[PDB]
């Protein structure tokens, strides 16, 4: 199975500034098999970004993700005060599933 | 647009079976390219995968659970349940019940939009 | 009895040339995103699942495993009027027995049209009609020439040659009326399926054109 | 009369020759995004178009189907020159009824230039001529090895020899003169769309190469 | 000893179709952009490995290079039982070394799977079960058919028709489960790499194929 | 001189095979933007292509077109050492001519590598060595088989059978080491391309695999 | 994530040879689609590529210098080693290893992120 | 072999205005197989660009190249401090591998 690793655990930022997060994975990942999720805590997850670079429907046009290989990332172009939360990324090119350990944001 | 809606006890004890039903409403289980599944969220952790079914009645599950886990599909009343045997204090969590996307080539589960 | 024999390969013959060849055209990149067609693929998988159903039941039944072929036949008076009646049944009940049990197995997401010929949007009725009369004419001249007993100089396998007739009738006329050559072969998926949309130019079309190939061999050529 | 049973086996076919080959080279992508080419589909339709064609009519009027075959057979003294003048006005017909129907089925968006051969931008008349002179001579080398009378180690198929025979031709020189090695297959097309561009290679070079590889063989090699 | 020349082949025979055939199905386009998949290249590379070990050494082991096609022959008593015992125990032999050649030469960022046949996602076992039986039932009724020493209409190549029936079959289930048709073509691979998911109906499904065929050639239409 | 008719038919038998069956490996789709390659139209043209001059020339030469099968004929003395020294010339000279041909009609844009075998460059030698050490067995056990005269169950074409040996070879290791299964189909393009990388196992592979197939069959197996 | 560490002697008189040995840490020489290679940059000039190779041991030499340059793999410690032979005062330069990117179709080697 | 050839030797700009380099190959380069590489004096090079037109991870989107046949750019929306360095250009279409000659950059 591949193993994903997120870091930071923490990353503290102001309002209004970029936030980068990577979700490095331990072996490679095919066909840029991976997708990004957003949880508010006390809630249910959400979708953002699957295959690595493509947008679910109705989400805002500041996030984006890119990667290949077994680097990937999310870039958020502009925060907002909503966007300090949880986020998860998983891997799906070869079973079984699995996620990542979850990259906290907090108001700096 | 497509909902989920979970229903259970809430409170079992240990060494018990762990019954959940998910209802799905604004959408066809039979009548799709999507498949069903469950995942959990310990608290103070991450997201772990339990399994997955088809409106057929295949089933694939978490290798780590694969002895444990039981899925079952009622397209008749359009719905899915689970079944944990065996259960022990580290089974507390948040159980939800989401829609796998999957590739229709090898049938095998993607990213998991949208959630109960 | 010999003539239950010959029924029963017959059934079974079309049972499973139809499984096996509506199973290759099914578009496993689904609805979603179609893949590209691959036309040789369904081309030498029809043209060699008739090659081997002739090869295996062609002793028991006489291979037809067609209704315009049999058709032919009883015309130029080489099976009776009772012993075609029920190669019809018999091919007609397989068709749709093999598109069942193709339904069956097949995820609903690839199903898609489950292998039922169509004609082309641009191209009229008349056109297809025409078609399907001529890639079946030169399919039961073959089978005709290639079974002449008063031969002396045919080589090799008459299933195979008989197989690359249906292949070269593919490998043209998939994209203006689905090629059928086969009234039972297009008479099986309709009925899962419930498609019937300009069906009687696959009863009309390939059974004129059978009938046109028997009598000017059978009366013209080589009497 | 058997010669008029000979003629009109010549003209059905080379008509059903060529209307069979001349669809599987329709680009059903049309002008404006064009489909990638097939040329195991190509190759494999006109192959197994001239094995069937043989099989059926080997018989009745001896499978030339080529104007090149009827011109080298004559020079080897295997039919008089009365009986080649019709043979080869009959194919010429035929390829020209074959073509005109292939433009009436085929819908307007998409009949392109309706199988014509041409040669490669790139290269002069006179590698085309070459090229056609070389994929002609093996062909016809075929023919007269596989129906050799005094050979006594021919097996299997001899339609399907030739037929295997064409494909290779074509895997070769589809993109480099339209791997005409016949004729009559040019003419056809060419009539009824008026291109008539470099076409004096295609009668030239094809007859050049059937008259070595008939008088090599019949002469030379197994005389 | 007659004997150990048969086991020996049987071998042999079954370790050049198992290198040829998984090495056709190798992706060179890597984890990373996989290549599309060309089913063309991977049914014939399977069809045309059979015929060719058919004719290599089908007078010397009896061609069997499949364990569900010897227990076919077990039941309707064409080998004996020790006989057969061997012959097993060689093809799964062999097919054991022939897919280690592939493992040693091939690199390690192409393997794959190497070859190892599973069953479709959204498939169940119940269909997968099914759908073996069935494009293992005509491959053996294929094998007595021409086989059968009572025929007189058998003609052409007999290694050859067989070789087209395993080409069908996997025109049709590559997609489904893999189109195994062989006991012994799965167990190879599967040991090397240890995947045994769903590997009981590799053997169950051809296994009753086979018998069915056999027993119903053998005693309901050929006896 | 029955003698020089044999050695002229090796010369223009090798001639021909090279130059159709390099010729469809040529890349149309020029350095700037090469085209996706067709796996099954280089293997099914090289297999046709030994399949038709094997039926051409069979009876004149013995239809070697190819040294590593000439030396194995030596070994089992079915030929003698001077007989076969003036074959080994005349395959190589006419890969040389055949290749020069290709050269010379081909545009400047496409010729690219000229058809010339590579090992990939993640395979060492002694991988590349043992991968055309087996196919080359099974070319070699394929031509004893069928061509023996104690056999009384070979059916079919043997052209054809010899053909479809070539084309599995092909359609395994194309990417391996370029599958040439024949050290005279490699020397011609080496020499008017000059690459020379890797020669050696061209020579030595082939002939191994060669020798030990007609030696294994004629001296173990069928003795 | 990858990470390449050379080592060699430094200073050697002419006429002997240049061992120099790269340790890969992060990363497995045998589990991945890399070639590893070495480069160099005589003083006050650009970039000279070396050669490369394989973990199946297969190599490719830089046709100027095929004759003396020399590489081998070690798997077990995970390390590639480079032996030029006949060194001269010309051969003066700043040698790195680099992990070299590849084709799967013809295994040929393309640019060589990351460096020493 | 394939030649590269890189002009200017040396380029001048103040900092803030963009840059363009040039690597002109004496023959055609198959696939677009350019990659582009930036050593700071007295460190190891660096992976900028790959197949002429894609950027590896991390770089600044401020690197951006383009180009095909036997002409290939690198251009630099905005300069900064430490862009006035070594550039150098790959070409991987035909073996052997080959760099180019290297277009130093300097503060006007």
């Amino acid at each position: 199975e591949i193993v994903l690793t997120q870091s930071p655990g923490t990353l503290s930022l102001s309002p209004g500034e970029r936030a980068t997060l990577s979700c490095r994975a331990s072996q490679s990942v095919s066909s840029r098999s991976v997708a990004w999720y957003q949880q508010k805590p006390g809630q249910a997850p959400r979708l953002l970004i699957y295959g690595a670079s493509n947008r679910a429907t109705g989400i805002p046009d500041r996030f984006s993700g890119s990667g290949s290989g077994t680097d990937f990332t999310l870039t958020i172009s502009r925060l907002e005060p909503e966007d300090f939360v949880v986020f998860y990324c998983q891997q799906y090119g070869s079973s079984p599933l699995t996620f990542g350990g979850g990259t906290k944001v907090e108001i700096k | 647009q497509v909902q989920l809606q979970e229903s259970g006890p809430g409170l079992v004890k240990p060494s018990q079976t762990l019954p959940l039903t998910c209802t799905v409403s604004g959408g066809y289980i039979s009548s799709g390219s999507h498949q069903w599944g469950w995942i959990r969220q310990p608290a103070g952790k991450g997201l772990e995968w339990i399994g997955r079914i088809y409106t057929s009645g295949s089933t694939n599950y978490n290798p780590s659970l694969k002895s444990r886990v039981t899925i079952s599909v009622d397209t008749s009343k359009n719905q899915f349940s689970l079944k944990l045997s065996s259960v022990t204090a580290a089974d507390t969590a948040v159980y939800y019940c989401a829609r796998v996307n999957y590739d229709l080539l090898t049938g095998r589960a993607n990213f998991f939009d949208p959630w109960g | 009895q010999a003539f239950w024999k010959a029924v029963t390969a017959e059934f079974l013959a079309m049972l499973i040339f139809v499984l096996l060849s509506l199973g290759s055209t099914i578009n496993w990149g689904g609805t979603e995103k179609p893949l590209p067609v691959d036309m040789v693929l369904i081309s030498l998988c029809f043209g060699l699942s008739i090659a081997t159903m002739v090869q295996c039941f062609g002793h028991i039944s006489g291979g037809h495993i067609n209704p315009a072929v049999t058709v032919a036949m009883v015309c130029t008076r080489k099976i009776s009027i009772a012993k075609s009646v029920f190669y019809i049944a018999a091919q007609c009940l397989g068709a749709i027995i093999g598109a069942g049990i193709l339904y069956l197995v097949t995820p609903p997401s690839v199903v898609g049209g489950l292998g039922v010929t169509m004609v082309h949007g641009n191209l009229t009725a008349g056109h297809g009609l025409l078609v399907e009369l001529i890639i079946t004419f030169q399919l039961v001249f073959t089978i005709f020439a290639s079974c002449d007993s008063k031969r002396t100089d045919v080589t090799g396998s008459i299933a195979l040659a008989i197989g690359f007739s249906v292949a070269i009738g593919h490998l043209f006329a998939i994209n203006y009326t689905g090629a059928s050559m086969n009234p039972a072969r297009s008479f099986g998926p309709a009925v899962i399926m419930g498609n019937w949309e300009n069906h009687w130019i696959y009863w009309v079309g390939p059974i004129i054109g059978a009938v046109l190939a028997g009598g000017l061999y059978e009366y013209v050529f080589c009497p």
